[PDB]
C-alpha cells in the first residue's frame, strides 16, 4: 500500500523546517529556532525542503512588496495567526490540490513565522509548522501526498 | 477579511507559477 498519511505528516514537518531555514538564507532577523530541524538536514526530507525553497526563490521575490504590504495591514500575531492561517488556506485549496500549491502554503507558513517573529516580537515557528502539517492532515493533501509516492513526488514533474 | 482573501489570491498566482517552475 501507499505510505501512511502519519508518515507523510512527519515528513512534512521537516520539509517545512528545513525549507524555512534554506529560504531564509537564500533571501539573505532569523528566528532562532530555524536552525532547528527534526532531523539532519542531508536526509531525504531535508534535501526536499532545500530544493523546493532553492526553485521558488525568484518567483517569491517577484510578489515580496505585495506580500509583505498584505501582511503589514492583516498585522498577524500568535492571537490571530490559527485564525488567519486556517482561512488562507482553506481559500488557497478550495478548487482542489495541486503541487504548486502545496508548496505555495509552505512558503505562506514561511512568511507568517517570519512577520510574527519580526513584527509581531514572538517566536511562532513551531505553532506555524503544526498549523501546516495539521492541515494538510485534515484537508486531504497528506492522502494525496501519499498516493503520489510522497514529498519526493514534488521534485520529479 | 478583506486582506485574508488577497493573500489567498496571492498565493494562488504563486502556485500556478509554482507549478510551471516543477514541471
Amino acid at each position: 500500500g501507499s505510505m501512511s498519511e502519519e508518515q507523510v505528516a512527519q515528513d512534512t514537518e521537516e520539509v517545512f523546517r528545513s525549507y524555512v531555514f534554506y529560504r531564509h538564507q537564500q533571501e539573505q532577523p532569523a528566528d532562532p529556532e530555524m536552525v532547528t530541524l527534526p532531523l539532519q538536514p542531508s536526509s531525504t526530507m531535508g534535501q526536499v525542503g532545500r530544493q523546493l525553497a532553492i526553485i521558488g526563490d525568484d518567483i517569491n521575490r517577484r510578489y515580496d512588496s505585495e506580500f509583505q504590504t498584505m501582511l503589514q495591514h492583516l498585522q498577524p500575531t500568535a492571537e490571530n495567526a490559527y485564525e488567519y492561517f486556517t482561512k488562507i488556506a482553506t481559500s488557497l485549496f478550495e478548487s482542489g490540490i495541486n503541487w504548486g500549491r502545496v508548496v505555495a502554503l509552505l512558503g505562506f507558513g514561511y512568511r507568517l513565522a517570519l512577520h510574527v517573529y519580526q513584527h509581531g516580537l514572538t517566536g511562532f515557528l513551531g505553532q506555524v509548522t503544526r498549523f501546516v502539517v495539521d492541515f494538510m492532515l485534515h484537508h486531504s493533501i497528506a492522502r494525496w501526498i501519499a498516493q503520489r509516492g510522497g514529498w519526493v513526488a514534488a521534485l520529479n514533474l | 477579511a478583506p486582506y485574508l482573501e488577497q493573500v489567498a489570491r496571492t498565493l494562488r498566482k504563486i502556485g500556478e507559477e509554482i507549478n510551471e517552475a516543477l514541471r
